Formats: structure tokens, sequence, C-alpha cells
């Protein structure tokens, strides 16, 4: 059995580095690192037995006693975002027993923040109104206190052919009580976002 | 002196009785001390020397579990070896297993072992540097390019740095050689010549030397003898013989070399 | 290295047959049937050691499992019970590694008579967000489906596009029960003022099947694609 | 693939004295492959009491097998072992001469 | 103390 963190945060470009202790290990046990983002298939990402290995994606350190080891992922984009599985592999055996693992969230650097909120229009039947809260840094925001305003949570989009990322959540809702001007008002947003007038 | 510990693995396939016969034999200097085989009415590792009977339970429950995940392992490696061999209908399928390590003084590892052979013929061996293959035709070929992809080499490496000269340190402490003993009997033939044969019983390990001597001087005539053989208690026997004229037979001596005795032997038959 | 598995996603009423099939082309040796719930591990159900030399894993009841060659494995759930509602994951192992397949969400309904497919509505940029920051996003919202088996994509003049898209990992109830799921497209607004420029939100829905039966009297809510689309324009 | 038909000697495991207890081997060894089928003959007769080691193989790969069976040597019974293998096309019979 | 193989087969 190993044990991990339950989680870990970093930004794209920084070294992480994910432990996971082993202390009943036995001589003939390797160590795996699997990776899973989430709903989609497992991916092996390397292996050692004790001696360090190095491969295209990651770097695995082995404790000279074996009993802790250490994923080190070098130059961490937003697609190595996962939950990372550390697990021991008896070298005559076939069968995995997954843990909880450790989620790596990775956040983008956001450049340029120039936080708004916008109003979008239903390009087909009218009076079908949508809020884009954007371009805010990582710094998180929470469902609303109204079953009648929905609001999403933040999602990282990557425009890779420029060097592009921006945060943003959307808000949406059937009532005429309903402007955008209030939509995200139980977040924490900065007192510079723009809100244009309509 | 220079320590060593095998395991001899033997794997018979079988139709659709689905397991294989597996049999495996480990050996501490030559000698055997425990035992494994699938045709048992319940198949368990067992002591084959006095002093391993004093290994814990724990001990028999590990090794036998390793055992059925030996079994299944060349039973797949059998299915496996059937298709690299195309058609080649035989009832007969026999992939054998050798390995273990030597051990010297300083405690390390000296040499490590691990060869495969398939139909009575060498398939593929782990070489003494613990990280290359050598294989022996294009099935084998096929077999060493999937171990060089998976890593097998280093899981095998480990076992023979590590748990094998470990362990083989410990049975050395459990049960912390037999010199043989000789003797010349004497056969009458026809027309005045006799027969002298010369015994060593008794003696471990099985390498011996034996021969006839006159006055230092080796006989050029040719000696008759029979293969080293056990005993069936743990020693070996083996004798040579000579034809010699009746009434001179004092003057000739039989050698017999063996690591169990500081110097060779030397003896005779002596006539009244 | 490729293991392969379909469908994607896959509804069946409650008391039904199930059989989900898993291919490799590279003839390992052993194989693997594992389901994960939401938020919880991969639990193994069935591993196959070579054709026809299978063993239980961590929760085997109510499945089994078929190898009569080397390259499929099948799981087979003789009466689906709705607490088999889960993500079905196969893989395969020539002793290195195990690859995994891309996993069979199953839901198991006690009726069908819940199930929807998606609304698809396309929200355009504002003109406020050009003129701020050159830049030009579009939402598009897919509405009042149950159960959650969607696939959102965007196709930029009839191609398919992962760059400047983010798509919710979630979807959110409409009565925290049908779900809403958003996407978003941003492009440069050069791009968007091009009325040559075509845009497309496209979501297929995995709904019921032909020889599902059908009693309710609204339109059978199949499997299907619902799109919505938009030209760019110079405002 | 090598086949290779079995050595056989036919031997006591102390120096046979009439009257006293001793042990009689056939030590089968060289063969490939390992099925094989060895009786210990007494005047002919197929003797039930035949116990042998643990089946295990030398360098070159080929098995080895020690058959045993308790016995009194006396002046005049007779003693054989009979050896059957897929590389033989009969059993192969071996004497027990007890000056060898 | 007996080797266990390495998984992948012959
Ligand atoms: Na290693
Ligand atoms: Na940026
Ligand atoms: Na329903
Ligand atoms: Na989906």
């Amino acid at each position: 059995k190993t044990t991990q963190p339950d989680s870990m945060e970093s930004t794209e470009g920084e070294t992480v580095h994910l432990p996971c202790s082993h202390a009943t290990i036995s001589g003939n046990e390797y160590i795996y690192w699997y990776r899973q983002v989430p709903l989609q298939g497992p991916e092996y990402v390397t292996h050692g037995l004790q001696q360090n290995t190095t491969n295209s994606m990651a770097f695995l350190a082995i404790a000279s006693d074996r009993k802790s080891s250490t994923l080190i992922l070098p130059h961490v984009s937003l697609r190595d975002a996962a939950v990372y599985h550390c697990i021991l592999s008896g070298g005559s055996n076939y069968k995995l027993t997954f843990g909880k693992g450790t989620l790596l969230t990775v956040t983008p650097n956001i450049q340029n923040p120039d936080p708004a909120v916008y109003q979008l229009r239903d390009s087909k039947s009218s009076d079908k109104s949508v809020c884009l809260f954007t371009d805010f840094d990582s710094q998180t925001n929470v469902s609303q206190s109204k079953s009648d305003v929905y609001i999403t949570d933040k999602c990282v989009l990557d425009m890779r052919s420029m060097d592009f990322k921006s945060n943003s959540a959307v808000a949406w809702s059937n009532k005429s009580d309903f402007a955008c001007a209030n939509a995200f008002n139980n977040s924490i947003i900065p007192e510079d976002t723009f809100f244009p007038s309509p | 002196g220079p320590h060593s510990m095998r395991y001899f693995e033997t794997a018979v396939s079988r139709p659709g009785l689905e397991e294989p016969r597996y049999i495996s034999v480990g050996y501490v200097d030559n000698k055997e001390f425990v035992r494994f085989d699938s045709d048992a009415e319940n198949p368990r590792y067992e002591p084959r020397a006095p002093w391993m009977e004093q290994e814990g339970p724990e001990y028999w429950e590990r090794e036998t579990q390793k055992a059925k995940g030996q079994e299944q392992w060349f039973r797949v490696s059998l299915r496996n070896l059937l298709g690299y061999y195309n058609q080649s209908a035989g009832g007969s399928h026999t992939l054998q297993q050798m390995s273990g390590c030597d051990l010297g003084s300083d405690w390390r590892l000296l040499r490590g072992y691990l060869q495969f052979a398939y139909e009575g013929r060498d398939y593929i061996a782990l070489n003494e540097d613990l990280k290359t293959w050598t294989a022996a035709d294009m099935a084998a070929q096929i077999t060493r390019r999937k171990w060089e992809q998976s890593g097998a080499a280093e899981h095998y490496k480990a076992y023979l740095e590590g748990e094998c000269v470990e362990w083989l340190h410990r049975y050395l402490k459990n049960g912390n050689t037999d010199s043989p003993k000789a003797h010349v009997t004497h056969h009458p033939r026809s027309k005045g010549e006799v027969t002298l044969r010369c015994w060593a019983l008794g003696f471990y390990p099985a390498d011996i030397t034996l021969t006839w001597q006159l006055n230092g001087e080796e006989l050029t005539q040719d000696m008759e003898l029979v293969e080293t053989r056990p005993a069936g208690d743990g020693t070996f026997q083996k004798w040579a013989s000579v034809v010699v004229p009746l009434g001179k037979e004092q003057n000739y001596t039989c050698r017999v070399y063996h690591e169990g005795l500081p110097e060779p032997l030397t003896l005779r038959w002596e006539p009244p | 290295m490729k293991v392969t598995q379909m469908p994607r996603y896959l509804i069946k009423r409650m008391g039904e047959n199930v059989l989900l099939e898993c291919g490799q082309d590279m003839s390992h040796e052993t194989m693997y049937w594992y389901r994960q719930d939401p938020g919880l591990g991969l639990q193994l159900i069935y591993i196959s050691y070579d054709v026809d030399s299978n063993s239980e894993g961590d929760i085997p009841k109510g499945y089994r499992v078929s190898r009569k060659k080397r390259e499929h494995f099948s799981l087979i759930l003789d009466s689906a019970k709705t607490n088999q509602t889960s993500v079905y994951f196969c893989a395969s192992s020539f002793g290195r590694e195990q690859y995994f397949g891309p996993g069979t969400r199953l839901t198991v309904l006690e009726d069908l008579k819940n199930v929807f497919p998606p609304e698809v509505a396309v929200f355009e940029p504002s003109e406020a967000e050009i003129s701020h920051t050159q830049k030009a996003t579009l939402v598009c919202l897919a509405t009042g489906f149950y159960p959650d088996h969607v696939e959102l994509s965007w196709w930029v003049n009839g191609k398919e596009v992962h760059s400047g898209v983010c798509t919710d990992p979630q979807p959110l109830k409409e009565q925290p029960s049908r779900y809403a799921l958003s996407s978003r497209l941003r492009v440069s607004a050069t791009f968007w003022q091009n009325p040559r420029n075509h845009f497309r939100c496209q979501v297929q829905f995995y709904g019921l099947s032909e020889n599902d039966e059908w009693t309710q009297d609204r339109a059978k809510p199949v499997t299907q694609i619902v799109s919505a689309e938009a030209w760019g324009r110079a405002d | 693939m090598i086949q290779r038909t079995p050595k056989i000697q036919v031997y006591s495991r102390h120096p046979a004295e009439n009257g006293k207890s001793n042990f009689l081997n056939c030590y089968v060894s060289g063969f490939h492959p390992s099925d094989i089928e060895v009786d210990l003959l007494k005047n002919g007769e197929r003797i039930e009491k035949v116990e042998h080691s643990d089946l295990s193989f030398s360098k070159d790969w080929s098995f080895y097998l020690l058959y045993y069976t308790e016995f009194t040597p006396t002046e005049k019974d007779e003693y054989a072992c009979r050896v059957n293998h897929v590389t033989l096309s009969q059993p192969k019979i071996v004497k027990w001469d007890r000056d060898m | 103390s007996s080797l266990c193989n390495f998984r992948a087969y012959v």
C-alpha cells in the first residue's frame, strides 16, 4: 500500500514533485505511476525498481531504502493536470490496486488580466441571455444563492496559436430579475472588473 | 568456500488438462534442500534436508504461493512456445529453467545464473553481466526483444544480487563435506588374471577422480570404470577396475582425489 | 499500443442483458475489466491471464467474462441492476505497463420515460468584448438532456477544433433531473468579423437504439447529434 | 529439440552381503524428455514397493532419477531393472551384478 | 528462497 497527499497545486511552467510513501514495500515490487484525466482512461507515466528513471514525460526518484519515492514533472503544462496514482506492482504479478492518488491542479500563467463580465446574445430565439465572466486571474468563484441562476465553474481555454490562456465562467437565468451586473455577487472578484454599460 | 544456491524447474505441457506438470528442486552447495511437485495430493514446498525443518510456517506459505505463480508462468509460456514453433506436434513439450547464485568469501554475488531450455535445447540465457540475453534461435529472439522492451533483466538481476545471496547466507547458518571411504576388491578371471576394482563410497559432492598406478606411474592399460552414481542416502559411489597378473596385484595402487580429502588417498589390495 | 472499447456511452433498462466488448490487436496475453464509480477508485472486476483462464478480481459479483481469443475480452451483465451504473474500463498488458481503453459509461434505468436529448444554442460574442480585448468568445449551451451522455465539440469551417476551447468538466442540474453543459470557443476579433468563417457547436447524445422499445407518446430520444451554428460578421 | 535415451545402472546402496538388509537401486540418467517408466524386478516379477527420487536435471538439461526398493540379498535371488522411454523401440533391461 | 519469474512470459 502507498500513501500520497490528497492534492497538489502548481502554476504552469513550474517543476512539480509528487511524493509517495510505501514503507512496507518488498524487494520484488516496482513503483508504478499512472495518471487519469477525469472520466478518461488512465495512462502509464513511468515506473522504476530502484535505479532512478527518466523518460519523455517524467522523472522518478526512489529513496535508497526504497520506502518512499517522488514523481518529478519537469515543466508542467495545463495538460498535465490529473489524478496521479503511485502503485506498488510485484514484478511477478499482473494486478494493480488503485488508491485515491494525488489530484494535481495546474493553473495558467495569466500575463495581462483584464477581468470583465460580458452579456452574450442568443443567435436564434431572442430574450435568451448569458453572462460571461472572463479574463480574471486564478482566484476562484462560486455558485449562486438563488435552481434559478445557473453558474458554471471556472474553465481554462488555451489559444495555442497565440500564447494565450484565459479563465472564464458562464452564468445564465430565465428571470428578468437576472442581469449581468449581479450575476457573480457570490464570488470574490477583482474590484476593477469591467462591466460594460448596456 | 565457494557456496551456491540453485533452483532447477521443469514444466511438461498437458493437453486439455490445462495445467502442466510442474516440478521445482532447490539446492544449497549442490545438495537438495527444498522441493515442490504439482502432482502431489496437496502441492506444497517441502523440506528435503533435516536442517530446513526449522523454518517458520510463513516461509513454507510464502514459497508455496510462489510455486503456484511459477506454474501459471510456465503454462502461459508453453502456450506461447507452441505458437513460436508453428505446428510441430508432440505429446511432450518441456520448458526447463535453472537459476541461482554463487556466493564468495566476501559475501557478495560472485556469479548469477538464469537459463531456459525448450524441448531439451538451450532457448535463452541471461548473460553474466545480468543485463543482456543470449538467444539461441529465431523464437528465442522474439522472447529477447520482448524482455528487453519490458525490462525483464532488471527484475532477475535484483533477485540474483539481493534475495538470492541473502537467503543463501541464512541457510548456511541453519545447517551449520563427506570424504570418500575407499577399498579394493579382487575378482579372479581366467588364466592367471584378476580384476582389481577400486571402490569409493560415501562421498559428497559427486566430483571425484579414480586412477590406478604402478609405482607412481599411470598404467598404459585401459581402465574400466562406472559413472558416478547416487547411493540414495545423499552420498555417491564410483569404481575403477584394472586387470593384473595373479600374484602381482600388491604392486598396483589406487588413487582417489576428492575435495573432502586434504590429500588424495592411496590404497591397494594386500594379499595374505 | 491501442485498446479499443465500444460504445462510449450506453443506456440499458433494468433487467436487460449487457455485453461490453474490448479489443487489442497486439495479442497481449492478459486483459482486465475495471469499473469506476464517480469520485471513487478503479476496482478490478476480472482479470484474464489467457484464453479461458479468467480469475475474479475485487468486485466480481454480478458480472462474468468471456475470453475465447487473446485479441478480445468481453464483460457480460446477465440482468442489469441500477447500481451497475458506472464507467467500465478494459485494459491489456504484455508484462510492462497496462494500456487502458477509453471506457464505456453505462447507465441502467428503471424507466426510460426520463430520457431526453439536449437542446443546443450558440451565443454570439458581445460587441463590448470585441472592442475591449480584440477577441471574440462564443458560448454553446447544451440544455435539458438526460442521462449525462453527451459529447460536445466545436467545428470551424468544417474542421473539428480543440484550440481555444474549454468545456465544463461536469454538467449542472436544472433543478439541483435534466442536465446543462456549457463550452466556450474564443477566436480573434478579426477571425470573428470575416463572414466567410463558419462556426458550429455539435453535441452528440447517446440515447436509445432501435431495439429499445419506446411506449411513451413523445418523440423517441434516440442517439443523435444536435447542432447550432453561426457565421462571422463584420459588425 | 533433442531426445536422449536413458543410461541405466543397477546396483546396491551398500556392498551386498547375503542376509543383510540393503537397498537395490536403478539409476536412470541422461534422458529427455522426462516421461519414463521404471520397474524393479525380482526373479522376473515386478516389485510393488518402489519409490523414487525427485525429477531433476543436469547442466546439459538431461533428466535423472533414482528408483529404489528395500531388499535383502540372497545368494541366488536375481534382480533387474526394466525401463521404457520414447526413444526406445522396446523396454531395456539391465541385470543386477553385485560386483559392479 | 525461490525465484518468482518476471511477469512477462516467454
Ligand atoms: Na529501476
Ligand atoms: Na496568458
Ligand atoms: Na428514465
Ligand atoms: Na461527455
